[PDB]
């Protein structure tokens, strides 16, 4: 069972310090050369910087903009490898993934799952949850109903519908950013037959300021 | 730095055909021990990268069988034997020669399916919204095809360009389609001085467009 696990990630002052943590297992670590890669719109995947494995005299590389600034490191008795980061600025912003090269030619083999970074001197803010209910009576065979997630900093959110049970007609949106903040909308469709008999009930969860919200659809 | 090039955004492609996504680098990847560093990925909506193909042609593990590789030097080129809907995502090329390791901008596949109508809703202000002083109208364009949709609102039958909020979701893993949420962000007494409120929304599937309204003072 292969898996990089990233954590440390969220909001950091501009000029600030941060160091993100990749936990190892499923594979040989200690022969691994490990990596972290970022995703940011404009520049798309760029390569970060790399750390090698104990044969090959622990050595580090690292790209241009980033030299100076974030040291790579590993702990092979814990399966780790840490990328701290100083001097941030508002470019360093994005998801960071680790990602490893288990055997020689084998390429970026295994991923981990990413950690958003955001650099920013906003404030974390919790959100505020409004369902949204049709206005006129359904009928006709499907209905649509939507959660209305807004006035949070920084991303992301969680937004599931019954706990996770209702997944099939669900589109969560991508968050928009303007002077409230961010402001996210989900909606789920479900068959006329199901609401408002049944509970319908939307779960946002803001990891950053560790606020969880559950609100009931209500007919209006 | 090696530069990698992946021309083409986007390819259209039906279900059920063969395509092929190509991509070339600056300079040859043909390593002195004889191994070309050239490696392919795909990212699927909202997740992390995943390792297709490594050195040209070899298919990693938990790989489809539908996929190949091929190419040498500069020009390589990766192939779906058979697309499936499920395929939809960014396939990105990767040169693992030189430092910095460089990526290509990625092309997305994109599934051809037959012409489906958005399904139009649209939301008054929940009541616990205006007790708070706010009055957000949301309007969801769900599960349409093709993906290019205009949306337009209008307060009192004048037309509002200002404080308008528009979302899109990537194509379904499923069912090929697209959706979009807008929201028109008032304020209540804003709210308060007008009473009509339309979403109204421009597709190839309509030669007429979408509307859906109400009204405030109901
Ligand atoms: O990433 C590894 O090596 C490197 C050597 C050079 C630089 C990038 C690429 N060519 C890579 C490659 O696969 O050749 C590696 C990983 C585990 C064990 C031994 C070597």
């Amino acid at each position: 069972e292969v898996t990089l696990q990233e954590s440390g990630g969220g909001l950091v002052q501009p000029g600030g310090s941060m160091k993100l943590s990749c936990a190892a297992s499923g594979f040989t670590f200690s022969d691994a050369w490990v990596d972290w890669v970022r995703q940011s719109p404009g520049k798309g995947l760029e390569w970060v910087a790399e750390i090698r494995n104990k044969a090959n005299n622990h050595a580090t590389k690292y790209t241009e903009s980033v030299k100076g600034r974030f040291t790579i490191s590993r702990d092979d008795s814990k399966s780790s490898v840490y990328l701290q980061m100083n001097s941030l600025r508002a470019e360093d912003t994005g998801i960071y993934y680790c990602t490893s090269v288990p055997q020689l030619g084998r390429g970026f083999a295994y991923w981990g799952q990413g950690t958003l970074v955001t650099v920013s001197a906003a404030s974390t803010t919790p959100p505020s949850v409004y369902p949204l209910a049709p206005g006129s009576g359904g009928a006709g065979s499907m209905v649509t109903l939507g959660c209305l997630v807004k006035g949070y900093f920084p991303e992301p959110v969680t937004v599931t519908w019954n706990s996770g049970a209702l997944s099939s007609g669900v589109h969560t949106f991508p968050a928009v950013l303007q002077s409230d903040l961010y402001t996210l909308s989900s909606s789920v469709t479900v068959p006329s037959s199901t609401w408002p008999s049944q509970t319908v009930t939307c779960n946002v969860a803001h990891p950053a300021s560790s606020t969880q919200v559950d609100k009931k659809i209500v007919p209006k | 730095d090696i530069v990698m090039t992946q021309a083409a955004p986007s390819v259209p492609v039906t279900p059920g055909e063969s395509v092929s996504i190509s991509c070339r680098s600056s300079k040859s990847l043909l390593h002195s021990n004889g191994y070309t560093y050239l490696h392919w990925f795909l990212q699927r909506p909202g997740q992390s990268p995943q390792l297709l193909i490594y050195r040209v042609s070899n298919l990693a593990s938990g790989v489809p069988d539908r996929f190949s590789g091929s190419g040498s030097g500069t020009a390589f080129t990766l192939r779906f034997s058979r697309v499936e809907a499920e395929d939809v995502g960014v396939y990105y090329c990767m040169q693992h020669l030189e430092y910095p390791f460089t990526f290509g901008s990625g092309t997305k596949l994109e599934i051809k399916r037959a012409d489906a109508a958005p399904t139009v809703s649209i939301f008054p202000p929940s009541s616990e919204q205006l007790t708070s002083g706010g009055a957000s109208v949301v309007c969801f364009l769900n599960n349409f095809y093709p993906q290019d949709i205009t949306v337009s609102w209008k307060i009192d039958g004048a037309e509002r360009s200002s404080g308008v909020l528009n979302s899109w979701t990537d194509q379904d893993s499923s069912d090929s389609t697209y959706s979009m949420s807008s929201t028109l962000t008032l304020t209540k007494d804003e709210y308060e001085r007008h009473s009509s409120y339309t979403c109204e929304a421009t597709h190839k599937t309509s030669t007429s467009p979408i509307t859906k309204s109400f009204n405030r003072g109901e």
